[PDB]
RNA sequence: UGGCUCAGCGUGUGCCUACCCUACGCCGGCAGGCGCGGGUAACCCGUUGAACCCCAUUCGUGAUGGGGAUCGGGGAUUGCAAUUAUUCCCCAUGAACGAGGAAUUCCCAGUAAGUGCGGGUCAUAAGCUUGCGUUGAUUAAGUCCCUGCCCUUUGUACACACCGCC
């Protein structure tokens, strides 16, 4: 507890990660992810709307402050 | 061994104790048994008729 | 309450005894409190009588003739 | 200033009156002098009757009492205030506190 | 039925226990569109228990300084909170409410002005109302001190601060302060 | 950063006394400048297009795009005079400060607080004060515990009155 020194830029060890498990549980948001892998939170706020553009996560908010998403129903 | 957790109905209010008015002192009816019933002196805004819970029988009685 | 439980009694003869001699003879505030707890844990209550020492003329007391300034 | 006729003490006629110890202070005070109380006191609480009785193996059990008789220096009386200063007028008079019965 | 937020009906939740059922406002009389009104909730004594929860938790959550006013942006980030932990539960955001309220409120605590062992001296049980208004406060102040320096939201911080105060995992400072205003009033008996 | 979108007090050309509030057009990036005007005022400024807030962007838990202290250079306005920088603008530096000990202030409903706008001061001007408006709560409907106040009783060796007397 002393330095995020968090992502800025993705690496291949990461980015599966995010392509694999992130859209899997319930709440997904800038916020979970960037604290989760690591990553800055920039990069979280435009990997998430690649993977909106990609179909695969669904969003339900979109606020300029609060922007959630969610994962694809299953069943 | 232990006693459990039970709820008590505030019958009538009997006035402000504590030298502050930090806690009001009421009389309490038991819901499991009506007839008994004793006072305890409790903090926050109470009135009458309000049921609140009551962690263990009897520690305290006093006249004001 | 519960020893005696354990041990096979069931009612009890409250004998209530206060400093006594020449100091207090008002049972203090445990008086009431133990004697309400016997009752109410489960236990009868038959006679109770009072076994506070009451001396005909005690000794002297102490604390002096000017008594406990406070 | 003699403040009281009756001289805050009940002595008369004798000469010396045999001192007797404050209950609460032990400080020595002429039996006539110090205020006595005489308190008739249940052995239980006013709210610990209800409990007894059903506990009690004789149905109807008469309750014992306390028979306590207490002395007080007038220190010990006006700490505890169970008597109070009076007005010169109000001093006078005799007349014990009313008992509040009803 | 009145659809808060536009969705939620207040139909289904219920309180668990009649002690807080007369004091806790998500009955159909105060089941309202938005959690927004300004229905003078101060004017006399006993008048903030048919003030809705919603709106309660909604006043005490701007504090601070820089929130004293700002009721627009309280009621967006409960809106989005109750969405979050609806997404999280899959129940009724308000049953969650219920739930966090009802678990968070302490039911003792000490007071007194002479000598004290460690805070206070004489334990005494609290009220209902004082339970609920304990509850919100504790509820605020815990997802407060939670977002103050990390990149989580108030929406979401709140939602977690709700979500564990609803199950119980001591994670939640509302039932962390709970538990130790009960233990101290269980020393000073 | 861009867009959206709602106030109310009140002032405005002067005896001496010189010093008004400003719509619009054009020039400049800005502070500013030049000409047409209006208003001695519910007539004009002015539907006072206020701020906050709201809606989108970027930032992403680091003394960072928080903070703007200190300091260099340059440009205007007011005044006769701007250095010890009057005020304002632009480009430069980016200091402490991560919620602050003992203590202590104020406060009960349109209240605290956030937030701007008029007046007074003024040739130049507000971090001051006096009023106005927007958003708007938590707790409390009690007590004499602390700090005090009133009435009665009481004691006093006090009367410059307990910060007394001795
Ligand atoms: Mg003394
Ligand atoms: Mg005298
Ligand atoms: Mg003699
Ligand atoms: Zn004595």
């Amino acid at each position: 507890r002393d330095k995020l020194n968090n992502l800025v830029l993705f690496d291949k060890a990461t980015y599966d990660k995010l392509c694999k498990e992130v859209p899997n549980y319930k709440l997904i948001t800038p916020a979970v992810v960037s604290e989760r892998l690591k990553i800055r939170g920039s990069l979280a706020r435009a990997a998430l709307q690649e993977l909106l553009s990609k179909g695969l996560i669904k969003l339900v908010s979109k606020h300029r402050a609060q922007v959630i998403y969610t994962r694809n129903t299953k069943g | 061994r232990v006693q459990p957790i039970k709820l008590a109905r505030v019958t009538k209010v009997l006035g402000r104790t504590g030298s502050q008015g930090q806690c009001t002192q009421v009389r309490v009816e038991f819901m499991d048994d009506t007839s008994r019933s004793i006072i305890r002196n409790v903090k926050g805004p109470v009135r009458e008729g309000d049921v609140l819970t009551l962690l263990e029988s009897e520690r305290e009685a006093r006249r004001l | 309450a519960q020893r005696c439980k354990e041990l096979g009694i069931t009612a009890l003869h409250i004998k209530l005894r206060a400093t006594g001699g020449n100091r207090t003879k008002t049972p203090g505030p445990g008086a009431q409190s133990a004697l309400r707890a016997l009752a109410r844990s489960g236990m009868k209550i038959g006679r109770i009588e009072d076994v506070t020492p009451i001396p005909s003329d005690s000794t002297r007391r102490k604390g002096g003739r000017r008594g406990r300034r406070l | 200033t003699k403040k009281r006729r009756n001289n805050g003490r009940a002595k008369k006629g004798r000469g010396h009156v045999q001192p007797i110890r404050c209950t609460n202070c032990a400080r020595c005070v002429p039996k006539d002098k110090a205020i006595k109380k005489f308190v008739i006191r249940n052995i239980v609480e006013a709210a610990a009757v209800r409990d007894i009785s059903e506990a009690s193996v004789f149905d109807a059990y008469v309750l014992p009492k306390l028979y306590v008789k207490l002395h007080y220096c007038v220190s010990c009386a006006i700490h505890s205030k169970v008597v109070r200063n009076r007005s010169r007028e109000a001093r006078k008079d005799r007349t014990p506190p009313p008992r509040f019965r009803p | 039925d009145i659809k808060l937020f536009g969705k939620w009906s207040t139909d289904d939740v219920q309180i668990n226990d009649i002690s807080l059922q007369d004091y806790i406002a998500v009955k159909e009389k105060y089941a309202k569109y938005l959690p927004h009104s300004a229905g003078r909730y101060a004017a006399k004594r006993f008048r903030k228990a048919q003030c809705p929860i919603v709106e309660r938790l909604t006043n005490s959550m701007m504090m601070h300084g820089r929130n004293n006013g700002k009721k627009l942006m309280t009621v967006r980030i409960v809106k989005h909170a109750f969405e979050i932990i609806h997404l999280l539960t899959g129940e009724n955001p308000l049953q969650v409410l219920v739930n966090a309220i009802i678990n968070s409120g302490p039911r003792e605590d000490s007071t007194r002005i002479g000598r004290a062992g460690t805070v206070r001296r004489q334990a005494v049980d609290v009220s209902p109302l004082r339970r609920v208004n304990q509850a919100i406060w504790l509820l605020c102040t815990g997802a407060r001190e939670a977002a103050f320096r990390n990149i989580k939201t108030i929406a979401e911080c709140l939602a977690d601060e709700l979500i564990n105060a609803a199950k119980g995992s001591s994670n939640s400072y509302a039932i962390k302060k709970k538990d130790e205003l009960e233990r101290v009033a269980k020393s000073n008996r």
